[PDB]
RNA sequence: ACGACUUUUUUGCCUCAGGGUGCUGUAAACAUGAAAGUAAACUUUACGAUCUGUUGAGGCUUAUCCCUAGUGGUAAAGUGU
RNA sequence: AAAUAGAAAAAAGUAGGUAAGGGAAGUCGGCAAAAUAGAUCCGUAACUUCGGGAAAAGGAUUGGCUCUGAGGACAUUAUGUU
RNA sequence: ACAUCUCCCUAGUGCAGAUCUUGGUGGAAGUAGCAACUAUUCAAAUGAGAACUUUGAAGACUGAAGUGGAGAAGGGUUUCUU
RNA sequence: UGUAGGAGACCGAUAGCAAACAAGUACCGUGAGGGAAAGAUGAAAUAGUACUCAGGAAUGAGCAAUUAAAUAGUACCUGAAA
């Protein structure tokens, strides 16, 4: 029975059981391992794997995300949010007030402006 | 659970101690066990 | 001894059976055939040939399979399954 | 042959309510305390179909035969028709030999086979004394949805083909 | 349901395959094809859902479909009287 | 891996589906089941303690593709980089 | 270890029954049944013997409110090797 | 009542102290508490089932073998009824 070897497998390999490759040849010798040194030495010379992970692809998202950059998939069957939800009302009023007071302030101070049209502004 | 208290600690490893079974060389001149899920201390 | 190759419809053999148990069955439909065939105790079923029938999963197998049977003597009887592969099911012949 | 079937399929009883604790297709009540015992006449379940039975009075509309190789054309329509189908009959194919065109329904499965006798008494109706005039007698498929009738109307009508 | 029943066991039968009948609805592939526009030359070359052609195409059609003595098959050798 | 497996596939059960034409006429009872439902754009009554009623009612639209328009940040005095 | 009918004292002294008490045991019957939680297959190894041990190859599921990590109560050597 | 004696026209293992015994124990109850089932080989096991064969192993059998006796084989006396 491999468990006693799996177990120690995991710990040697850093690695998640289920991703963990005994060859199914020589397998005596790797069964007769009774160490976390002797483990050690069963992955060093490739006897036993960490498998190469299932690990998914960003591609597809990649293609999706560019199609909502050219703007395809935003129309409203393609909704289920509220109009607040898909855009904050307050951002929006965060935006407007910020850009329009950081524009405010830097025409007062470089004298493109009074204080008084300033502040009515 | 897992803290415990001095008295505890000695009683537990004392009923480890009695569980064994009888030894055999007496024999050759009656067994109460106990099994953990079945039978608890009630302590 | 001899070794044959012969076309298994599969879709035939799997017809009455739910989706869950069309895999398996279809597994013991060519074991059983295969056996059947060779008119054998033992019959053993090669991992390529396992690979081919569970690759479109529990609900769709290959509907036709094409089948290598070989009677082996080396008492120490048995018959080994396997899958050549091939194009086309038309025109397929059951010969040696 | 349908197999043994429950008091509906074999005896046409209504189904319990929809309420119904044990089911829908429950049993007829059999009642009576007293005679003590279950009346015979209470429908239940077993046996649907396999029964011996007699139909009377069948009509022959046609007696074909073999050698006739319009057998199953009309003077209205006179292309070269056997009785058999486009493609055969379903589970019968070719129709062999000489045949009986009779009419309506006929008791059992097609590959049964069915005994004609004579009528117990002459008869003297109206529909025994007639004499049938046929204008036409089907010989489209039963196997498909019959949308053709003739291997020649089918490559007449398509044509071109690989 | 299971018994039971219908059968056949080499002028057959099974097995696939071919052909028939159908059912679906025009495959993949390729086009020095078209196409709402796009970008890059001063009408050409890149990109493009899609549509058309090759193409009533491609698939599927016995399991309880049809035909074919077309392929390959066709064993146990057990038991009661 | 669940206190089992296999083979068969009818009744019957149980968890489900689906049904022509009718549309609650069944039944104590529309119970069950289904219809309805998300967003954007419209439209919204009786009545009211004027706050509500209200998602009333009642409508329309919604995919894919190729575009068009609107919303920043930096630095050259109208021009750029992003 | 056993009797006493020769006589007589003495008694917790005679069971079919109490839905008796206690203990054993049948018929019911190889029957009811082993029905939550998607699915396992192929080949090998082990061993006297493998659907449900182990390994490999496939197919799948849990699907981060996880059959994942950690912890408390509670259990108490259940751990771990042979 | 505790301890020590001597007793009996008492009970004889479902009786008799709850207890003839590794019993006020096992076990059960959150806890106060509740509270069992449970004796017998033979003269002698310093007579305890040797050996062989067939058995994967259990075990079985023996022309083999202890004992006066093994259908006395240690959950061992006799061994009723269902």
């Amino acid at each position: 029975s491999l468990t006693l070897q799996k177990r120690l497998a995991a710990s040697v390999l850093k690695c998640g059981k289920n991703k963990i490759w005994m060859d199914p040849n020589e397998i005596s010798e790797i069964s007769l391992a009774n160490s976390r040194f002797s483990i050690r030495k069963l992955y060093k010379e490739g006897l036993i794997l960490k498998k190469p992970q299932k690990v998914h692809s960003r591609a597809r998202v990649r293609l999706y995300k560019l199609a909502k950059r050219k703007g395809r998939h935003m129309g409203i069957g393609k909704r289920k949010g509220t109009k607040n939800a898909r855009t904050n009302q307050k951002t929006l009023w965060i935006k407007r007030q910020r850009v329009l007071r950081r524009l405010l302030k830097r025409l007062r101070d470089s004298k493109k402006v009074d204080r008084h049209l300033y502040h009515s502004f | 659970g897992s803290i415990k208290r001095f008295r505890l600690k000695q009683r537990l490893g004392k009923c480890r101690r009695q569980n064994r079974p009888v030894p055999h060389w007496y024999r050759l001149k009656n067994t109460k066990r106990r099994h953990w899920r079945r039978t608890k201390l009630g302590l | 001894p001899v070794t044959k190759f012969i076309t298994i419809n599969l879709s035939k053999l799997t017809h009455k059976v739910c989706y869950k148990r069309k895999a398996p069955r279809a597994i013991k439909e060519i074991r059983s055939i295969a056996g059947k065939l060779m008119h054998t105790k033992d019959v053993r079923l090669d991992v390529k040939l396992n690979k081919f029938i569970w690759s479109k999963g529990v609900r769709n197998p290959p509907k036709r399979v094409r089948v290598k049977l070989e009677r082996k003597r080396n008492e120490k009887m048995y018959t080994i399954v396997e899958h050549v592969m091939v194009d086309s099911y038309k025109g397929l012949v059951n010969e040696c | 042959g349908h197999g043994t079937k429950g008091v509906v399929s074999r005896y046409g009883v209504k189904r319990l309510p929809r309420k119904t604790h044990r089911g829908l297709r429950k049993v007829a009540c059999i009642g009576a305390w007293h005679p003590a015992r279950v009346q015979f006449q209470i429908p239940r379940h077993g046996q649907k179909g396999y029964f011996h039975r007699t139909e009377r009075n069948k009509k022959i509309y046609r007696i074909g035969l073999k050698t006739d190789k319009n057998s199953a054309s009309t003077d209205a329509d006179i292309t070269e028709k056997k009785i058999t189908p486009m493609g055969g009959f379903p589970h019968y194919g070719v129709v062999n030999e000489d045949f009986l065109l009779l009419k309506g329904c006929v008791a059992g499965t097609k590959k049964r086979p069915i005994t004609l006798r004579k009528n117990i008494v002459p008869q003297v109706s109206r529909d025994a004394l007639a004499q049938v005039s046929l204008k036409f007698i089907d010989t489209s498929s039963k196997i498909g949805h019959g949308r053709f009738q003739t291997s020649e109307e089918k490559v007449k009508y398509y044509g071109p083909l690989k």
